[PDB]
């Protein structure tokens, strides 16, 4: 089990507990649900790189108290 | 029903970006490009169009880097802490060109940090200078604020990775706006950003004497067909990825 932070554009941070080998898919769904958006609207990034539902903390080599950044769509 | 046309780069490669049919909608004429198309095409340029020398001397930040940066410690340190892990395996002080896509007030433009390892201009007989280039297809009011935020990012990144004090100021890292080809409508800012990066990889700026004349950097026909060219590229990659 490790703890991950999800940091959003409004300054909020939400904590999640996850096992090193669980795919991130359900944490991402839980995050979209708890703040009311869809997967198609939220970009998940770790160290600035795209994060996919298939990925696990182990494969991304996350540590306890690491932060995932979340952003909404940008247009110009 | 939204379905993903491509993941780029595709698995097993890590870090792939999903592009959906909904993302393709922003390539129609008159539509604002979104972050997915920008980030996809910039990764395509570095993986398939940049020379091998340019890849080693360049770094391209995600289009969310600047947005994340600007979302005990000083205010500069506080901004830097938000993006501190985005250079985990990168020494930007060993790069010649650092590309920063900027979206401010629904307008794309490009900042390029050039030769940050230099401390002053040097001639050998081309002129190379430490500086921040602003490449903008329209005109953005936030330019001076962007440039100062990037100087302050460099100072903290330097102190964190090199563990000495180094100042980045207007005299040390001047801001320049090359004369680039400009927009003729109200919605093609993102297409020009992509063309500026593409043309930089084909013909990098190596003489920094002012003014930097880039008015003929690319022909008119390439920008007029770029939206269609990007769409056709994504459809070709889609058919390739169906096969595997």
């Amino acid at each position: 089990h490790i703890n991950l932070k999800v940091a959003g554009q409004d300054g909020s941070v939400v904590q999640f507990k996850i096992k090193r080998h669980t795919p991130l898919s359900k944490l991402m769904k839980a995050y979209c649900e708890r703040q009311g958006l869809s997967m198609r609207q939220i970009r998940f990034r770790f160290d600035g790189q795209p994060i996919n539902e298939t990925d696990t903390p182990a494969q991304l080599e996350m540590e306890d108290e690491d932060t995932i950044d979340v952003f909404q769509q940008q247009t110009g | 029903l939204v379905q993903k046309l491509i993941v780029y780069p595709p698995p097993p490669t890590k870090g792939g970006l999903g592009v959906t049919n909904e993302d393709l909608e922003c390539l129609e004429e008159g539509e604002f490009l979104n972050d997915v198309i920008i980030d996809f095409y910039l990764k395509y340029l570095i993986l398939e169009k940049a020379s091998d020398e340019l890849v080693e001397r360049s770094h391209i930040f995600s289009s969310f880097f600047y947005k994340c940066l600007t979302r005990n410690l000083s205010m500069a340190q506080r901004r830097h802490k938000r993006v501190r892990t985005w250079t985990r395996h990168i020494n930007i002080f060993n790069k010649d060109y650092i590309f920063v896509p900027v979206n401010e007030s629904s307008h794309w433009y490009l900042a390029v940090i050039c030769f940050p390892w230099l401390e002053e201009a040097v001639y050998e007989k081309m002129c190379k200078r430490p500086c921040i280039l602003i490449l903008d297809s329209l005109k953005a009011a936030s330019v001076q604020n962007t440039v100062q935020n990037l100087r302050e990012y460099l100072e903290v990144e330097w102190e964190v990775k090199l563990k000495t004090h180094r100042q980045f100021s207007k005299t040390n890292m001047v801001d320049l706006c090359p004369k680039v080809p400009k927009q003729d409508n109200s919605s093609d800012c993102g297409v020009y950003l992509l063309q500026y990066v593409e043309s930089f990889f084909k013909d990098p700026i190596v003489n920094f004497e002012l003014p930097i004349h880039l008015e003929k950097w690319f022909p008119r026909h390439v920008i007029k067909t770029k939206r269609e060219d990007i769409r056709e590229l994504i459809l070709k990659l889609h058919l390739q990825q169906q096969k595997g």
